[PDB]
């Protein structure tokens, strides 16, 4: 329930083939840019880096939790259906 | 009459029954008045 990991933009590369090593069963791969993920302070800087290096991108907007409206009194309302049946 | 402070008279509680409280609450209801209504028959309704 912590949001400290949702404050920096990230850039990542599409997942590629990941097969099983015949000897022991490791996750063998042949994609060098698989574990490389960059961080960016703002979306514009990230897209500037993507265009600068000539990488096709598809930017997703930053979702933000909509501001709710909490109230302790509504738990014990008299006319409404928000009255809780337990504590 | 002579202010007999020496005796106890609250002995009526000795001859009480299991349902005495609720039974005496029952016929007391006709002296009550219409309870207020909140609208819906239940918070879940």
């Amino acid at each position: 329930s912590g949001v400290n990991n949702t404050k920096k933009w990230k850039m990542e590369f599409d997942t590629r083939e990941r097969w099983e090593n015949p000897l022991m069963g490791w996750s063998s791969t042949a994609d060098p840019l698989s574990n490389l993920v960059l961080t960016f302070s703002t979306k514009e800087d990230a897209v500037a880096f993507a265009e600068k290096n000539g990488w096709s991108f598809d930017v997703e907007e930053r979702k933000v939790p909509k501001p709710k409206s909490k109230s302790y009194g509504a738990n014990f309302s008299w006319n409404k259906r928000t009255r809780v049946s337990t504590k | 009459e002579p202010f007999d402070n020496s005796t106890y008279r609250n002995l009526q509680h000795h001859e009480y029954s299991t349902y005495t409280f609720l039974d005496l609450n029952v016929e007391l209801s006709k002296f009550r008045m219409p309870q207020p209504s909140s609208g819906r028959q239940s918070p879940r309704h």
